[PDB]
Parts: structure tokens; C-alpha cells; sequence
RNA sequence: AACAGUGGUAGGAGAGCGUUCUAAGGGCUGUGAAGCCAGACCGGAAGGACUGGUGGAGCGCUUAGAAGUGAGAAUGCCGGU
RNA sequence: UAUCCUUGGGAGUCAGACUGCGAGUGAUAUCCGUAGUCGAAAGGGAAACAGCCCAGACCGCCAGCUAAGGUCCCAAAG
RNA sequence: GACCGAUAGUGAACCAGUACCGUGAGGGAAAGGUGAAAAGCACCCCGGAAGGGGAGUGAAAGAGAUCCUGAAACCGUGUGCCUACAAGUAGUCAGAGCCCGUUAACGGGUGAUGGCGUGCCUUUUGUAGAAUGAACCGGCGAGUUACGAUCUCGUGCAAGGUU
């Protein structure tokens, strides 16, 4: 028998479409320049999907030594302090409390201070 | 007012709010309790060297679910090398009912 | 020398932005003609301001 | 509301246009007058479909003239005529005589 | 999830005397101060600096021989164009467009650079007019 | 195909080096490869065929799917008759009759009802008893399929 | 369970998704089928449902079989713009 | 430490590139032996830079420790 | 008929070896569908007419003569968010403000600012290339069948197997 063909390719096309919705000018009406869009935002994202994990961490280490240097000690000195005064797991992410409530903060920079003389 | 540590990552938790974590392997109407607690905050303040010690932190859960889809795709120009998978992240839902310090 | 590649349909509005036309001088009908312009007849009797000619 | 739609008039798109922006929004009798008032070649025909619907919305829905203005107009493109100009050289170019709709809609304001 | 700033800052006035110390010593620290890494409520893309104000503009100090050596280019388009100064003559002159370009040249590009350079005063002399804007003083902590 | 198309035989006309007006990506050229007559159709061993025969024979009897009755005659050919005859069994589903020799009067008596179909002894075949659901066979197209088997 | 592993072109091996036709059973349609349009649903991928509009008479599910079996490129062919 | 042999079924490839280390040339202004990487390899450092240095991407996380290289401001850290 | 269903099947489903091209031998197309039934829009209004708006037939007039369905490219009207100090393979991650409210889901649209980021295929030792190819959309378009050779797997029988 002869397999006409029809009804499969426009519904296969038709879903590259729906997902470059949005996009700038013909990349968002023509199925070639769409397709070649949504492949390339393919692995734009799996690139910054790993780059945000370490783009917050920048962001943290910079607020934690300004609010170190706000007491006189500075972020090495301030992390070799909390890593040798017992330990006290904190994350980054969590001693940026410095922004919330600063009162904790100077007095995780007092216990550092005390143990690091 | 508690820093707890779960899912090797930490959160802050106060009760009455709700946090997504990992999966906690437990079925959704049953109390868990948290026994890494790192610092306690609010009037008196408690800094263990590494946990404070005899602190749990109890919590309810209510749901375990998946987050939503996300679409991994990967390619290689001019070598013909293409990948697709989705992935949908488990998670568990729990509220905070007693620090107990 | 020929077009280097086609004009996107944003260029090609922003182009025509100054091609349009021009509303005209509206003045008063003449000997009750039909709001004729200005400084010419009316267009029902040739009036100027009720001056009818032609 | 009262339509009214002329098809397949032998002017180009892009043409009818240009008139058409002018009288968009307007009051009825100023919209006649300066559609008398421009020398182009869609005003005469643009005049007559504005007139055979404020004659319709006088007529068959009972509505009341002086009141009226333009709510709706546009102008669409229709079917094309392909001829040939024959060119130096033994070679031919094609030639597309362009064909338009155009619709008015008045209401009450 | 942190906090990000949005509209909702206080940004205060801070003056600095320009008398003695070496130009990129004191023109890091404005910078740093002007870009707002000085306060732990920092975000790189919001505005949170500071507004700089520098007095004594004319008696700032530099090292070694490039008093007459360091030489200040510049270009005009034109075929041939190509003008320089000596930094004598810059300091003699225009002694804020000195300490302007050295501050410039160490803030990022972009729009928000460009933005954040709209807040600093710089004043040859001893004397500013901002007066109701109850300025600080602020010494070089580096 | 492309050399049975009419047409054809000569060159069409920096355009693409096209060599007939026929060929298979032209609009309408030969067909590259596509259906050619054949026949589908092979051959059995005997022995295959024998227990294959067999197999399904006594499939019927594992589930009692078989009546057996003293024989079959039917006076006139009447497809009342022959209704009746189906109605008073349990049968009511398409059945499959079997009978030794020939009987005129059983194979143009229920020729017209729609489940019913009339062979002899020697005609008994695999796809014809798997197909339909109860089989009834004249003891004497019993004796005779034992002997044949 | 406990260990161990999972970049990849030319290539070798394995498991699967879809389209048209045929065979039996099972069953959906004028209380609206195929097709077209929209949506914030479901699987690891190829893909599959569910609602609403248009449409106005034919289509699908389970197990097998047979193929004119899946299109982004050939200064490809035809048509429209 | 887990690779090795024999038989049988399928292939593709057929006188590549650069950088170190030891011998012989144009005119030490290509040759052979040996090792690596690219070809078929993303990530970090050399400002940008197939072949140099570190190191091998199943997927997700707003967790931690380090290699080459670095800590005045662009740009994280004296 | 486990053959095609209007780019398929004869070149030709239609006044087809016709129209058209060539002095001549000769080459050689494009083009199907109102409705069950013409019941194919009497009559009124604008208009020179074409074309429209009412009324009417009909289940449907958005079935009105190229008339079942009506996709994409291309052309327009209205509106929610943004835009006139800005350097751009325009996307991706983070993110204020504004507008909405879904197959209720750690929702939808838009997007000031910050970081990163030299299209697709072919070929080559090596390509962002200033090495080749594509104006865009849609349809058609490339590993088969017959007979022999050898190997793997499955079934029947077995010192026999088989027409």
C-alpha cells in the first residue's frame, strides 16, 4: 500500500513552534530559524543551570566580608577564626544573616576574634 | 528562629512556616524531628561548636511530590551528536509546629 | 550593485514612518455651498465666502 | 452599528490606504468633506461606500444622521491579475495588478 | 533564597580631602566606596553606593618622575588627530578632570557605570556648596 | 518506473544539471523501486501439516467444542429447517458442518445463514475449524477422518 | 541488597515510538466521527490524553501479518507569496 | 591485578596535525626514535587563541574541600 | 485485488495528443466537489454599474456560482506591558515594577538592570570564516524485488530428510 504521509509532520512542526513563543522577529514564525534557536537555548541553559550554583556563592562571600569588615576582622581571617573556633558548620548562604538580624553575626565574629588571639 | 541542617544543605525555620526539602522516606501524616540544629535565635542565643546540644526541631508532613519538568537537551554542531531527557526532582513538604530548644 | 540581503519587516515600518498623507485647509461654505478651501470657489456654485463666480 | 463593504475594486492595497488613515475616527459630514477636498484616486470610491452605509443606517436600523461616526475601517487585500511586459533581450517581467477590499463600519457615538 | 534590593535604600554623603595622598591609592578606595561593596546589603545589579564628595582636588601627589612623564591621550577622529598633555599640565589646569578620569577608568562598563559616575563631586579648593545635604567626613580606611 | 514513463528521452533544457523531465524528484517522474507483481506463497512439510491438522483438531476436544451426532438428513432444503435444527443444539455462534461424502439438500439449506459453513471430510482445513467456534460432524466424517489420518 | 560503572566521530550490538492496509473480539458516533484551532495535563525520548470552538459522516482500541515507513539542506521539482 | 588465546559473523580506516625529549640537514634560515594532546573532549588558567598547564560532562541542589592560577579597582580572595 | 484516490493512478477522471512551441521531423501542459431538491435570493434602500444592507428559501446564506473542509508562508484593525544616552548570532540564568487568574500547579503575560554567549549542514590535519549550499512556506523525493552462495536463530523428523 502507499502511506500518503500528511497529518504527522505539520503536528511534529507545530510543537517546535509553541516553544520559541516569544522570541524576537521571524525566529518566533519560521520553523528553521526556530529550530535552530530552540536547539541552541538548549544547552545555554544546561550551561547557567551550573553557573548559578557557583553565582551565589560569589554574591555571599562578598556581603559576608563587608559585614566582617564592619567589625575590623576580614573574611580570611573571620573564616580561619569560625573554622578553628570549634567549627560551626554555616554556609554561606546562612551567615549571610549579617543582613537580617546583625546583633548573631557580631557575636560569631566576637567567638572567632576570642579564639583566633 | 533555628538553623537546621537537612538534605545536605541548611535552612533557617521558624514554626508555623513551610519549607520544601528532600525526600524524608516517610509517609505523608507522620512527625519527623530534625536533630542538627546549628544555631538558635531570639533572645537568648545558643551557638554550638559543632550542634547545639539536646535541640530537635519536630515537623508534619503533608505531601511528596515532584517539581516540574524540566527538559535536559544537548547537542554538538558538525558532528551530528544530539541528547534529550526530561527529569521531575522529588520533594517533600513540612511544617515547622515546635522548635523546642 | 543589488541588496545584500532582504529588509526585515521592522525596518520596512520604521522607513515608511514619514510617507502619509496631509489633511487640507477646511474654511466655510460659500452661499451655503459644501465647506469649501481656502481661497477658492465653493464647490456647489463657484462661491467665495458667498461670492458666487462660474 | 451599520456595514458596509465594497470587494474587488481595481485599486492596490497600500494605495486605499493612505486615504483611509485620514478619516478614521472621525465625525461623518468632516469625514465627506475631506474626502471631497483630496485629489487621489480611492476618495471617490471610499466617498461612495461611506455613503451607502449611512444611507443603510438610515434606513433598515432606524438611526439618526449628525450623530454618526466612522467606528470600523480598513482596507484588505483580494485576488491578483498576473500579466507580462516583454523587456530587452528576449526576456519577460511580470506585472501584478493588485485588487482590494474595503469595509466601513458607523455607529452611534 | 536571600534578599535583593529594590528602591528601598538611603544613601548617604561622604567627603574626602585630597591633600597628600597618591592618586590610585585614594582613587581605589572611592571607587570601591562609590560602587557600594562597603555595606552588606551589596547587589550587583541596583545601585547602592554612596555620593563622593573630594576637596583639594589640586594637591594630590604621584611618585617617582611621571609628574612629567605620564602622558594623557586623546584622539578626534580626524585623520592626523591625536592630542596629548603632560600630567604637569593637567594638574595645573584641570585638576578635577585628572582625579575624573582616574575614578572613571576603574568603574565597570555599562549603563549602571555610567550611572553610578553621576555621584561624585569633585572640587579644586577647600570649599563645596552642598551644604543641605549634611555631608560626613570619612576617612581613608586603606 | 523512470524508463516506462512516457516522455522523457532528452535533456529538459546557472541552473541544476537536469538530465530528463522524468526522473524519480521531478513532479511527475518515475517511481524509484516501489510494488513489482509477485507471489507470496510457500510450502510445508508434510509431516508439519499432518500434526498441525491434528493439533487443532483435538484443541476442540479439550474444551468440548465438538458435537458428534448419528447423522444428518434433511428432507427438503428448507433454511427454516435447518434454523430449527441449529436452535434445538446450543448454537449460536458461527459453526462449521462437517459431513461424509456429499449431501446436496444440508449444504443448500444452510448456505444462507451468515455463520454457517458446509464442507466434506476431505476439505477439512486448519484456518476453517480455528475460525469458527463449534464443530459439528457426522459420525461416518469421523470414521472416514480416522482412516484418512 | 552491597559493590562498580554511565564524553564520544567512522563503526558493531540491543531495546523501543509513530503512519497506511489486512485477519477476530469489543465498541464509539447525528445527544455530532475524521480533519483544523487554543490551553497553565502526563511519560526518560521518539510521543500520548483531557476540556472548549469550528466542522458535518465516518473512526478508533488489544493481538498478529505485510510495507510506495518518518524530510531542513541534493546551485533538488511543482505551487503560493 | 583481570586480562589473554582459538574459531566463526560484520566493519571502518590506508602514507593526519602540533608540542616536549635524544641523534643526522637547508644555511641545526626538514628527517628518525620516543611520550603526550587534538582528530573523536566539554570545564578552569594562559586578555581573545583545534595541539600549551590543570582536569575526563548520566541528571537535579541558592551545600562543602581542593588542582593549575591568584588576593588595590575593573573581578572572588592578604 | 492486505493495488492508486486528483503533485497519486494512463500524458489525458474536465470537450487532451487539445491549448502552446517549432519551417519540419517532433516536444507537450494546467485544470474534480453548492444543496436531499434550484427551493439559484420576489420585494425595499445606497450605488451609472459592479458590490453591499434589510426581507425571503433552506437544517446551515459564516453553503450565493473557482460554491465540502480552509493549515503555513504573506497583508491588516483594536488592545495589556516595554521603548528616544543606546554597541546587539537577541538567546539563557538572576531580577524589581505593572497587568491578569489556570488541565491550582513551590501559576500566566511583559520586562528596566547584571553575568555568559562568534547561526545550520557538507568537507578537511584544522572553519566564526573572507571554503560550498539554502529568499520564505507547503507538497513530492533516495538501501527494494528475483535468482544463487555462506552464517545465526526457530520448528518437524532423524541415519535418514525431502518432493
Amino acid at each position: 500500500p502507499r502511506v500518503k504521509g500528511g497529518t504527522v509532520t505539520r503536528k511534529r512542526r507545530k510543537k517546535v513552534l509553541k516553544l520559541a513563543k516569544g522570541y524576537f522577529g521571524s525566529k518566533h514564525t519560521l520553523y528553521k530559524v526556530a529550530n535552530q534557536q530552540v536547539m541552541k537555548s538548549g544547552n545555554y541553559a544546561f550551561r547557567d543551570r551550573r553557573q548559578k550554583k557557583r553565582d551565589f556563592r560569589k554574591l555571599w562571600i562578598t556581603r559576608i566580608n563587608a559585614a566582617a569588615r564592619m567589625n575590623g576582622l576580614s573574611y580570611s581571617r573571620l573564616m580561619h577564626g569560625l573554622k578553628l573556633s570549634g567549627i560551626e558548620v554555616n554556609r554561606k548562604m546562612l551567615a549571610d544573616l549579617a543582613v537580617n538580624d546583625l546583633t548573631a553575626f557580631n557575636q560569631l565574629a566576637d567567638a572567632a576574634k576570642a579564639q583566633l588571639n | 528562629y533555628a538553623i537546621i541542617k537537612t538534605g545536605g544543605k541548611q535552612i533557617k525555620v521558624e514554626e508555623g512556616q513551610t519549607v520544601y526539602i528532600e525526600k524524608l522516606a516517610a509517609e505523608a501524616g507522620e512527625t519527623v524531628t530534625f536533630e542538627d540544629v546549628l544555631f538558635v535565635g531570639g533572645d537568648n542565643v545558643k551557638v554550638g561548636n559543632p550542634t547545639v546540644e539536646g535541640a530537635t526541631v519536630t515537623a508534619k508532613v503533608e505531601k511528596q511530590g515532584r517539581a516540574k519538568k524540566i527538559t535536559v537537551f544537548r547537542y554538538k554542531p558538525k558532528k551530528n551528536v544530539h541528547k534529550k531527557q526530561g527529569h521531575r526532582q522529588p520533594y517533600t513538604k513540612v511544617t515547622i509546629e515546635k522548635i523546642n530548644a | 550593485a543589488v541588496p545584500f540581503r532582504r529588509t526585515s519587516k521592522m525596518k520596512k515600518r520604521l522607513r515608511r514612518t514619514h510617507f502619509k498623507l496631509n489633511v487640507p485647509g477646511m474654511t466655510e461654505c460659500p452661499s451655503c455651498g459644501e465647506m469649501k478651501l481656502s481661497h477658492r470657489v465653493c464647490k456647489a456654485c463657484g462661491s467665495y465666502n458667498g461670492k458666487d463666480i462660474n | 452599528q451599520a456595514k458596509a463593504v465594497a470587494r474587488t475594486v481595481r485599486i492596490a492595497p497600500r494605495k486605499a490606504r493612505l486615504v483611509m488613515d485620514l478619516i478614521r475616527g472621525k465625525q461623518v459630514g468632516e469625514a465627506v468633506s475631506i474626502l471631497n477636498l483630496t485629489p487621489r484616486a480611492a476618495s471617490p470610491i471610499i466617498e461612495k461606500v461611506l455613503k451607502s452605509a449611512i444611507a443603510n443606517a438610515e434606513h433598515n436600523y432606524e438611526m439618526d444622521a449628525n450623530n454618526l461616526v466612522i467606528s470600523q475601517a480598513f482596507v484588505d487585500e483580494g485576488p491578483t491579475l498576473k500579466r507580462f511586459r516583454p523587456r530587452a533581450m528576449g526576456r519577460a517581467s511580470q506585472i501584478n495588478k493588485r485588487t482590494s477590499h474595503i469595509t466601513i463600519v458607523v455607529s452611534e457615538k | 533564597t536571600p534578599m535583593a534590593n529594590a528602591s528601598t535604600i538611603e544613601r548617604k554623603w561622604l567627603v574626602v580631602d585630597a591633600a597628600g595622598k597618591t592618586l590610585g591609592r585614594l582613587s581605589s578606595e572611592v571607587a570601591a566606596i562609590l560602587r557600594g561593596k562597603h555595606k552588606p546589603t551589596y547587589t550587583p545589579h541596583v545601585d547602592t553606593g554612596d555620593h563622593v564628595i573630594i576637596i583639594n582636588a589640586e594637591k594630590i601627589e604621584l611618585t617617582g618622575k611621571k609628574l612629567t612623564d605620564k602622558i594623557y591621550y586623546r584622539h578626534t577622529q580626524h585623520p592626523g588627530g591625536l592630542k596629548s598633555r603632560t600630567a604637569l599640565e593637567m594638574r595645573t589646569n584641570y585638576p578635577e578632570k585628572m582625579l575624573e578620569l582616574a575614578i572613571k577608568g576603574m568603574l565597570p562598563k555599562g549603563s549602571l557605570g555610567r550611572q553610578m559616575f553621576k555621584k561624585l563631586n569633585v572640587y579644586r579648593g577647600s570649599e563645596h556648596p552642598h551644604e543641605a545635604q549634611k555631608p560626613e567626613v570619612y576617612e581613608l580606611r586603606g | 518506473n523512470r524508463s516506462e514513463v512516457r516522455g522523457g528521452g532528452r535533456k529538459p533544457w546557472g541552473r541544476a544539471r537536469q538530465g530528463s523531465i522524468r526522473s524519480p524528484q521531478w513532479r511527475g517522474g518515475g517511481v524509484v523501486f516501489g510494488p513489482t507483481p509477485r507471489s507470496y506463497s510457500y510450502k510445508l512439510p508434510k509431516k508439519v501439516r499432518r500434526l498441525a491438522i491434528k493439533s487443532v483438531l483435538s484443541s476442540k476436544v479439550i474444551d468440548n467444542n465438538i458435537i458428534v451426532l448419528e447423522d444428518l438428513t434433511l428432507d427438503t432444503a428448507k433454511t427454516k429447517e435447518m434454523a430449527a435444527i441449529l436452535k434445538g443444539l446450543s448454537v449460536e455462534k458461527k459453526a462449521l458442518i462437517v459431513t461424509a461424502d456429499a449431501n446436496e439438500a444440508v449444504a443448500l439449506s444452510a448456505r444462507n445463514i451468515p455463520g454457517v459453513t458446509v464442507v466434506e471430510a476431505n476439505g477439512i482445513n486448519v484456518l476453517d475449524v480455528v475460525n469458527h467456534e463449534k464443530l459439528l460432524i457426522t459420525k461416518a466424517a469421523v470414521e472416514k477422518v480416522e482412516e484418512v489420518l
